[PDB]
């Protein structure tokens, strides 16, 4: 019952390396930019808004969800 | 509008959930303008965010 998610690092390592191929342009990865990405764009939820801090804001609280998900989980 | 902005910019300045404290304060602070989209029948955001939309720096 161990064994399934064994194999599945090996292939996610290919293709994720093929995809250091496929794309030789990286970034970094687990959830690095979403954290800045909020603030990047919450400085527009201070500039612009009409509503749209909200649509910015919530939108920049939308980003950081995939490490704040494997963060607090 | 700006209390907002000038907290929230402190906000995201001192880190860890302090800086979400301090956030959320910034937040509580902007239905006072709310309330007056209550009386001169206004709209919220389009008062309280175009407040906010006003700003060079925080002032």
């Amino acid at each position: 019952q161990f064994m399934e998610e064994t194999e599945r690092s090996l292939h996610d390592a290919i293709m994720i390396v093929r995809r250091a191929i496929k794309n030789d342009s990286v970034v970094a990865g687990g959830g690095a930019i979403e954290m800045e990405l909020s603030k990047y764009l919450r400085d527009y939820s201070r500039t612009i808004p009409g509503k749209q801090q909200l649509l910015i804001g919530a939108y920049a609280k939308a980003l950081e969800i995939i490490p704040r998900q494997l963060c607090d989980n | 509008a700006a209390l907002s902005i000038y907290l929230e910019n402190y906000a995201t300045s001192m880190g860890s959930r302090e800086q979400l404290a301090i956030a959320e304060f910034a937040r509580s602070l902007l239905v006072i303008p709310n309330t007056l989209a209550v009386n001169a029948a206004q709209d919220s955001t389009d008062l309280v965010a175009k407040l906010r939309a006003f700003h060079n720096e925080a002032q």
